[PDB]
């Protein structure tokens, strides 16, 4: 019904701009003012503006008054919002949200945009298969895993076999350090499928655009 | 501006639980008050708007109460599935400003910590490294002590944890604890052995494998 | 022989509130409680007196008197004081023809809300109705509605697609045609001026009873109705919440100045006209005094009469009673306002003596507005004019009338605000200052002082003489200079002014004062010999 389709992650240097779309669709879209929420990691919810998507009439918050500029597409009922004069607090995650006149609440949301501002370069990841080693016990269950390492910024997707199966799937939190973020991934098949069948991780990296898949050997 | 106050960061319910989360706001609000979910990993759900109604597609099950700058927003029956951030917004005054956020933790009996180590594959020694990982799934609560060995030493450097959040449908917690090392070292030690040490039992979880092909 | 003396008032009371009935008007009501909101609070009480006392009392203090002592016209009386000035007499009449196209107008729709409003159901209620579009959500309904972009209010299209009928024009290009119910409207109004000018101050001096004391009964009662309602404190409090960050802003400062002059308001030959009628040894300075500190204090009470209401409008809305105040205009009285009041218990009632009050807010200066122009003309062309009065008096009724033609359009409104902020008032505050620099600084302060010591007995102190000579005319000259160097941007219902609209609103301005300079010109080039000689005998007053 009612999609709104943001852009993907950003990294941008400091000091440069980044523009941030928003397509929206399932409803008359004069009809709904047009929101940006920024939020921080780990922190919460921040009204950035309002547009008026009839003539563009923009409402800023005092907070960002020249940090956001909110722009609007009627040709493709599409929303842009950019910020400029980046530094390491814009390196958040962005909404653009539909809202009424009033009561002047969110009823739907995107799916947010990962900002991240920072000079480091675009490291690839190092894709390592985590295999269970040749002399455990094969039990009812087997755990096995991918690792990734070496990369930036926050922008990885660790799938297994096309998410199909994926009912034991544990996915960790990507620790930062010396500039390289590195996470990994487990999943508890039984042994019914393994190693008979193919089972795959697949690693991709949005940031770099880079997608190296691991088949799981024993 | 609207200062809205959470005081509780966090709150500890179990599954069924009747939960009730506080609002304060600064000044007089009447009626103006909006309830919404954010699921670890998901965009911001409506779930209440003024103070009291329910939205379109919420189940029966959430609740809202509150007339005047302190508000309440109810579950009566806790679901796995409700486990998410609840954030509080005003809508009257220009700006709208939101709560600090409360992060619901669901509290359960105590589950074993399924500890597993994994040898440093080829393709990393092919690179020109070897990682030992021990993963620790499906237990709870959080605290939990993770202790290296190699050859029986208890190493502490390069060991990284990394906890998860919790479930949303056990409701049980699981970390990673990582050991990096350079394939030099790791050509000259055969057996690791990683061990946990939680709650359910005084006696840690040891895990043990050997390099030479297993 | 034969006429010789002038007539003099029946009462003091009558003149008291004459003057006190044109100081307060439909801006007393509801632009004073909005500047006054939005502008600090509370906090603009301070400024708003000082720019009284030291702008506003001086020049209303010093035109009372000017007009009580000398019993002269808007015209005459610079042929007494400085000839090449004599032009001011006519620049201010050419003003008052501008103000007079619209301002009655604006009545009219009061009459035309009045008259609607002796029906048991209020049109702007319900959205059954054959002008109402398919956006028209009310109240008394479904609850859960949820307010769209393109969602109106009865209220909202009773006013903009019944009465106004703005959507029928295009801007200020495509305005026509004229609506002939407010021709009626404001052709009825301009009887009931008619009978209250035409016998001359004997009428509007009779007419000035009714006009004058109705809006303090009309406001006591919306104003012991609005404080019943739950909820109202909200509005009293959004109206006097001190902030006192914005008194910094160099802008409070010059609102302040500008309300409280035209509130006031000097230099229009009101009160000269007024004056003139009175007699040689009565009081002046208590007189003055008393109608100003009356016409705030008439102001302050309105702020509540409003906010109250809005208070309450807000408590049933939610809250921020900057939501619901954002639009500063008539949609403050006839949208906001009035759709407050349909939804209390004897509408038809707080309708009636609401409009009504609207209707006798602005009689008392429309009557006085004319007053000065009808005692100016027959002053400068006496024995060619006063013939009779009703002559010119109904001369000048449909003159107004052909010149409200242009108001009583579907796009009059846009032609309402033009009129208001880029015509009259840099003009009024123009006139206003010339009158004082020349009653100030080329008449003479002493003489004047000596003048008042004739006519009330005593000098004037040394605050009123050191407030005339220099803090009255920097005053003026503060606003002027503040509006020249930055004219607001004009946008009304949903439609920005096109950018060339202050070049027609400078060019109404500029045709108003033409007299002045060409005539300082005129006069300049009329009387023989050297300049020195000519300037010496145009800047000194008559010998004899
Ligand atoms: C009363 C008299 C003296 C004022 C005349 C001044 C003239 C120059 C002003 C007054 C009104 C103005 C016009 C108002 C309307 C329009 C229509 C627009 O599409 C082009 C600008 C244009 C054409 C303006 C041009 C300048 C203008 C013609
Ligand atoms: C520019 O508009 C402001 C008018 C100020 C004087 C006035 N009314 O204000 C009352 C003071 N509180 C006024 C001026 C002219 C007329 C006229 F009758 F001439 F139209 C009526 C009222
Ligand atoms: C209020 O309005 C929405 C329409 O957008 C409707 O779907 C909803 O069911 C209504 N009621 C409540 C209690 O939200
Ligand atoms: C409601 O208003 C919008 C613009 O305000 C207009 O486009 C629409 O046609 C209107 N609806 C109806 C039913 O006339
Ligand atoms: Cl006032
Ligand atoms: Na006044
Ligand atoms: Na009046």
């Amino acid at each position: 019904e009612v999609q709104l389709q943001q852009s993907g992650p950003e990294l941008v240097k400091p000091g440069a701009s980044v523009k941030i779309s928003c397509k929206a669709s399932g409803y008359t879209f004069t009809d709904y003012y047009m929101n940006w929420v920024k939020q921080s990691h780990g922190k919460s919810l921040e009204w950035i503006g309002n547009i008026n998507p009839n003539n563009g009439g923009t409402s800023y918050n005092q907070k960002f008054k020249g940090k956001a500029t909110l722009t609007v597409d009627k040709s493709s009922t599409t929303a842009y919002m950019e910020l400029r004069s980046l530094t390491s607090e814009d390196s958040a995650v962005y909404y653009c949200t539909r809202s009424p006149v009033r009561p002047y609440y969110f009823d739907y949301w995107g799916q947010g945009t990962t900002l991240t501002v920072s000079s480091a370069k675009t490291t690839p990841p190092s894709v390592y298969p985590l295999a269970p080693g040749c002399g455990d016990t094969t039990g009812s269950s087997v755990t096995l895993g991918c690792l990734v390492k070496g990369y930036f910024p926050e922008s990885v997707t660790v799938t297994w076999n096309s998410g199909s199966l994926s009912s034991s799937v544990h996915t960790f939190p990507a620790l930062l350090q010396s500039g390289l973020y590195t996470m990994s991934s487990s999943v508890t098949v039984p042994s019914s499928t393994w190693p008979s069948q193919t089972v795959t991780c697949s690693v991709a990296h949005p940031a770099s655009s880079t997608t190296v898949d691991k088949k799981l050997e024993p | 501006d609207i200062v809205m106050t959470q005081s509780h960061k966090f709150m500890s319910t179990s599954v069924g639980d009747r939960v009730s989360i506080t609002c304060k706001a600064s000044q007089d609000v009447s009626t103006a008050v909006a309830w919404y979910q954010q699921k670890p990993g998901q965009s911001p759900k409506l779930l209440i708007y003024s103070a009291s109604y329910r939205y379109t597609g919420v189940p029966d099950r959430f609740t809202g109460s509150g007339s005047g700058t302190d508000f309440t927003f109810t579950i009566s029956s806790v679901q796995a599935e409700d486990l998410a951030v609840y954030y509080c917004q005003q809508h009257y005054s220009i700006p709208r400003t939101f709560g600090g956020g409360t992060k619901l933790e669901i509290k359960r009996a105590d589950a074993a910590p399924t500890v597993s180590i994994f040898p440093p594959s080829s393709e990393q020694l092919t690179s020109g490294g070897a990682s030992v990982v021990c993963f620790l799934n499906n237990f709870y609560p959080k605290d939990i002590n993770v202790k290296w060995k190699i050859d029986g030493s208890e190493r502490q450097n390069g060991v990284l944890n990394s906890w998860t959040d919790q479930d949303s449908k056990d409701s049980t917690y699981s970390m990673s604890s990582t050991l990096t090392l350079t394939k030099d070292e790791y050509e000259r030690h055969n057996s690791y052995t990683c061990e946990a040490t939680h709650k359910t039992s005084t006696s840690p979880i040891v895990k043990s494998f050997n390099r030479n092909e297993c | 022989g034969s006429q010789g003396e002038r007539e003099t008032w029946g009462k003091k009371v009558d003149f008291l509130l004459s003057v006190i009935g044109y100081a307060v008007d439909l801006g007393n009501v509801w632009r004073f409680p909005y500047i006054c909101a939005q502008n600090g609070g509370g906090a603009f009480l301070l400024p708003y007196t000082i720019m009284a006392i030291f702008g506003g009392i001086p020049l209303f203090y010093m035109e009372l008197a000017l007009g009580q002592y000398h019993r002269n016209g808007c015209i005459s009386i610079w042929r007494k004081i400085c000839p090449i000035f004599k032009g001011i007499g006519y620049a201010i009449c050419i003003i008052a023809f501008y103000i007079a196209s619209y301002y009655n107008t604006i009545m009219a729709w009061a009459l035309y809300y009045l008259i609607s409003s002796f029906t048991d159901q209020l049109p702007w209620t319900s959205c059954k109705n054959s002008w109402n579009t398919g956006n028209c959500t009310n109240y008394f309904s479904e609850d859960n509605i949820t307010w769209t972009l393109h969602s109106t209010s009865p209220a909202e299209e009773f006013y903009t697609r019944h009465v106004l009928q703005i959507h029928r024009s295009k801007g200020l290009q495509d305005l026509g045609g004229i609506s002939w119910q407010l021709a009626l409207c404001i052709m009825l109004i301009f009887t009931v001026i008619y009978f209250s000018i035409w016998k001359g101050v004997k009428t509007s001096g009779k007419v000035v009873w009714v006009t004058a004391t109705f809006p303090y009964i009309a406001l006591s009662v919306l104003l012991v109705r609005g404080a019943t309602l739950p909820g109202a404190w909200r509005g009293v409090l959004f109206y006097l919440k001190p902030n006192w960050q914005k008194l910094l802003e160099t802008g409070v400062w010059i609102d302040a100045a500008a309300q409280i002059f035209f509130s006031l308001g000097p230099g229009f030959g009101v009160l000269l006209a007024f004056a003139s009628y009175n007699k040689f040894n009565n009081n002046c300075y208590q007189d003055a005094l008393v109608t100003s500190v009356v016409n705030c204090m008439t102001s302050f009470v309105s702020g509540f009469v409003i906010f109250t209401v809005l208070g309450y409008m807000a408590e049933m809305r939610n809250e921020d009673v900057s939501e619901v105040a954002k639009d500063a205009g008539p949609s403050l009285l006839f949208i906001t306002y009035a759709e407050a009041i349909a939804n209390m218990p004897a509408s038809t009632f707080f309708a009636i003596i609401f409009f009504l009050m609207l209707i006798t807010l602005g009689l008392d200066s429309s009557f006085a507005g004319l007053e000065g122009v009808i005692t100016a003309v027959l002053d400068e062309f006496p024995h060619v004019w006063a013939k009779r009065r009703e002559r010119f008096v109904l001369a000048v009724v449909i003159t107004c009338f052909f010149g409200s033609l242009v108001t009583l359009t579907f796009g009059g409104a846009y032609v309402v605000k033009l009129l208001e902020e880029y015509a009259t008032g840099p003009a009024v505050l123009t006139v206003a200052l010339i009158e004082a620099v020349a009653v100030s600084w080329f008449y003479g302060i002493t003489q004047f002082c000596r003048d008042v010591k004739e006519m009330l007995g005593f000098s004037p102190g040394w605050f009123w003489r050191i407030c005339w000579v220099a803090i009255s005319p920097l005053f003026l000259l503060f606003i002027i200079a503040s509006f020249l160097m930055s004219p607001p941007q004009l946008r009304l219902f949903q439609y920005n002014y096109p950018y060339w609209s202050i070049i027609l609103g400078y060019a109404i301005g500029t045709s108003s004062f033409i007299c002045i300079p060409t005539y300082i010109a005129y006069r300049l080039i009329i009387t023989p010999g050297t300049f020195k000689e000519r300037i010496i005998k145009s800047i000194t007053p008559e010998t004899p």
